[PDB]
RNA sequence: GCCCGUCGCUAGUACCGAUUGAAUGGCUUAGUGAGGCCUCAGGAUCUGGGA
RNA sequence: GGACUUUUACUUUGAAAAAAUUAGAGUGUUCAAAGCAGGCGUAUUGCUCGAAUAUAUUAGCAUGGAAUAAUAGAAUAGGACG
RNA sequence: GGAUAGUGGCCUACCAUGGUUUCAACGGGUAACGGGGAAUAAGGGUUCGAUUCCGGAGAGGGAGCCUGAGAAACGGCUACCACAUCCAAGGAAGGCAGCAGGCGCGCAAAUUACCCAAUCCUAAUUCAGGGAGGUAGUGACAAUAAAUAACGAUACAGGGCCCAUUCGGGUCUUGUAAUUGGAAUGAGUACAAUGUAAAUACCUUAACGAGGAACAAUUGGAGGGCAAGUCUGGUGCCAGCAGCCGCGGUAAUUCCAGCUCCAAUAGCGUAUAUUAAAGUUGUUGCAGUUAAAAAGCUCGUAGUUGAACUUUGGGCCCGGUUGGCCG
């Protein structure tokens, strides 16, 4: 095939998105107590079944 | 040139990676008893998987056989002895059956709930990993105990600690020292 | 706490039979102090070169101061 | 019977036969043949590290055009010479000539990975530190 | 529609091949042959035949 | 003690058998991986349970079996007992 | 016969022509020290073992030998070969596959520390010596336990539920909350004693030591396999992704980011090897008309395999070991 194809736009895209930084957020419990969270998340309130069950919904 | 220091591992793994039902039937476990791990579950079920092997293996022997009297009965008094087995399920054709939830039920950290002392199964955790809650005077804090039947009535706060007497905390004589000193001298 | 004690029958038996160490610890011994552990290996090893006394080794290498 | 025989002597032919029908099991003829030390570029190891000739610009088999990026490199215990491919975005931009760099395998077992063509091995690291590290920002390139 | 081979380009692997080509390792002919050991002598000296 | 014995395979039970590892009993190393401990009192001059068991197959040894499968026997009788 | 400690072609002299082999000799390879064992868990297997114990071999490569009970010894000597050091040029001297430490090699691996207190070993010997060994430093090789939070108050929202003609919120808690509320503990720091040969840590324990600025968890992933978005911004078959299938050529569910979400979590990715999945090596247990595969045909030696029949039926006796109804 070619092996010497131009290496100029090597890192293109990633030079030109428009950075944004992370946005500060409270801060979540390491350990059983993530786990906990997802319990009370998964089961015991429980959110909504439309249809079924969702995980990462967003303009549902 | 020295005698090898000998160690075994305490736990497998899912086969599966991402079967959601096990997913969800590991996760509410966890959520039931305080866990962090999955590995808690892991070892758990580790565990179990020996003693079913043990005694499926003792089954295929013949009835009355001495190896399978013998190492049989002492599988059962042992499980019965940190009330995983019933009493009247004595008989090993049942430790074969014996699912997950009953070991689970007889940790330190899940008896220091069951009667009073702890009300939340997390702060059981909590009280026991701070030095709080004994079992003779002897302090434990492993919640994975597992607490033998003679134990079950022994199980109390240390004669250390505020809770079970003597001083209260670093941080509330800390207050007390905030106190005397604004409004006294 | 649990540990291990002894008892000797007199003192005398006690400062024989107890390690030197140990009197040490109690005030019944002075810690006679010395080199370095390898210092005295090397010690040990200059001397090797030496066959006998060495006296005279020091006075023919002051005949050195001649030559 | 359909060929194998039943006999309770016939415990030599029984091997015999199936030490000879394992020569077609390709793993088996490369392990006994020692092909590992033998071709292969590295040494039958799980890395290698080589140094860096000219930096290619290797255009992609279809259905899929583009440009892949990769380096000629020597190796060093063999001078055996290799092209290997510069993952993620930029990076090639961290490498350069006369560079040292650590050759990885492709995890195809042998094999070349999905357009680029010839490629059997990416880099990892380079002039002594990691190339992942070097795309993040955890680390910077060293003097010379 | 599918599709075959020569012919042309890039790149890679292996093959044949003047060099009676090169290298490393293991044995080995013939020639040369250190050294200690055994043995024929020897006898500085130093004694009662020996050392 | 004398006088003589057709060969074998198979299977049985047993001896000879290093420890650590493995399987596994006992013991609450705070749990546990481990370790081989430890446990009782008169805790003032001591009492006491341990430090199992299993596996260890091929070969050699030793013993029981006599199905399965070989072997040898008496036909130019140079047969068998006496 | 000689030689050896002693058997023996071990060596010699005479003499003879034997010894091994398709039941694979002999030769080649080995990225080969053998074993106890290790990894993989239906079973049958497959792969691995330089490496804590046992055996063997070696001390840069060869050979030779002194001493001695024991060495063909190497921290013994002699010679040659290869390295190589010091010099005043005449000469002399070295052998880390001991402990550390250095170069080189490479993907790949730690202190030029302390001690004989333990375990044991040696000597003339209770005492000396022991880089055997033990101590500590380096150390995410592996393995074990398992912190990064716990409980109430209040503010609307709720689903429970008695009533509901209709205001509703009321006492059982489901919990999302941008003001709140006091309690708890070790991570560390550190008197002290414990530890230790002396120290260090651990186990104990005065004095301190948590509110988000923290004592602030990671590592990959979110199209399918495969648990988790068809959000927003960017790029425009570029840049990159993608084990495999496949994404990207202007609404990208795969790229580059923000947000949010998943999995495992003091650990998680990647590369190489191997094991399971694999009945894709098949004894258990494969397949061969057309998918890979019955030799053109018959003979045939080795090899494997090989019909039936020879004390069977019946009678007597002893004493065991589980279990039954009774104890
Ligand atoms: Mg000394
Ligand atoms: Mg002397
Ligand atoms: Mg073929
Ligand atoms: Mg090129
Ligand atoms: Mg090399
Ligand atoms: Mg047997
Ligand atoms: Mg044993
Ligand atoms: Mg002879
Ligand atoms: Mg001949
Ligand atoms: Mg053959
Ligand atoms: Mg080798
Ligand atoms: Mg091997
Ligand atoms: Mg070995
Ligand atoms: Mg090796
Ligand atoms: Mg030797
Ligand atoms: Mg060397
Ligand atoms: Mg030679
Ligand atoms: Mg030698
Ligand atoms: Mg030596
Ligand atoms: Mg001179
Ligand atoms: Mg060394
Ligand atoms: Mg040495
Ligand atoms: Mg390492
Ligand atoms: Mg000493
Ligand atoms: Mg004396
Ligand atoms: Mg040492
Ligand atoms: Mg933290
Ligand atoms: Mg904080
Ligand atoms: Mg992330
Ligand atoms: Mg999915
Ligand atoms: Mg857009
Ligand atoms: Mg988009
Ligand atoms: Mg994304
Ligand atoms: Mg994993
Ligand atoms: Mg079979
Ligand atoms: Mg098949
Ligand atoms: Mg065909
Ligand atoms: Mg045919
Ligand atoms: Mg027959």
């Amino acid at each position: 095939a070619k092996v010497h194809g131009s290496l100029a736009r090597a890192g293109k895209v990633k030079s030109q998105t428009p950075k944004v930084e992370k946005t500060e957020k409270p801060k979540k419990p390491k350990g059983r107590a993530y786990k906990r969270l997802l319990y009370t998340r998964r089961f015991v309130n429980v959110t909504l079944v439309n249809g079924k069950r969702r995980m990462n919904p967003g303009p549902s | 040139p020295r005698a090898p220091r000998t160690y075994s591992k305490t736990y497998s793994t899912p086969k599966r990676p991402y079967e959601s039902s096990r997913l969800d039937a590991e996760l509410k476990l966890a959520g039931e008893f305080g866990l962090k791990n999955k590995k808690e579950i892991y070892r758990i079920s580790f565990q179990l998987s020996k003693i079913r092997r043990a005694a499926r293996d003792l089954l295929t022997r013949d009835e009355k056989d001495p190896k399978r009297l013998f190492e049989g009965n002492a599988l059962i008094r042992r499980l019965v002895r940190v009330g995983v087995l019933s009493e009247d399920k004595k008989k090993l054709d049942y430790v074969l059956a014996l699912k997950v939830e009953d070991f689970l039920e007889r940790r330190l950290q899940t008896q220091v709930y069951k009667l009073g002392l702890a009300k939340s199964v997390h702060h059981a955790r909590v009280l026991i990993t701070q030095r709080h809650i004994a079992v003779g005077k002897q302090i434990v804090n492993i919640p994975s105990f597992m607490v033998r039947l003679d134990s079950e009535k022994h199980i109390d706060f240390a004669p250390t600690s505020p809770f079970g007497g003597a001083r209260p905390g670093r941080v509330a004589r800390r207050n007390a020292a905030r106190k005397a000193e604004a409004s006294g001298e | 706490s649990v540990g291990f004690g002894l008892v000797y029958n007199s003192v005398a038996e006690a400062k024989k039979f107890e390690p030197t160490y140990r009197l040490v610890r109690y005030g019944l011994a002075e810690k006679v102090e010395k080199a370095s552990r390898q210092q005295r290996k090397q010690k040990k090893n200059r001397d090797k070169k030496i066959f006998g006394t060495g006296k005279r080794l020091a006075k023919k290498v002051a005949r050195r101061n001649a030559d | 019977g359909k060929g194998k025989p039943r006999g309770l002597n016939s415990a030599r032919k029984l091997r015999v036969h199936r030490r000879n029908n394992r020569w077609a099991e390709n793993n088996y003829k490369k392990r006994l043949l020692g092909t590992a030390f033998k071709s292969s570029p590295f040494g039958g190891s799980s890395h290698a590290k080589g140094i860096v000739l000219e930096k290619l610009g290797i255009e992609s088999k279809q259905p899929n055009s583009a440009i892949r990026k990769c380096v000629r490199v020597q190796l060093i215990k063999n001078g055996k010479k290799v092209t290997a491919f510069v993952p993620n975005d930029g990076c090639l931009n961290f490498v350069d000539e006369n560079d040292e760099v650590l050759l990885a395998g492709f995890g195809r077992k042998g094999k070349a990975k999905g357009d680029i063509p010839g490629v059997r091995f990416k880099v990892v690291k380079v002039s002594g530190v990691s190339l992942l590290a070097l795309w993040k920002e955890k680390k910077e390139k060293p003097r010379s």
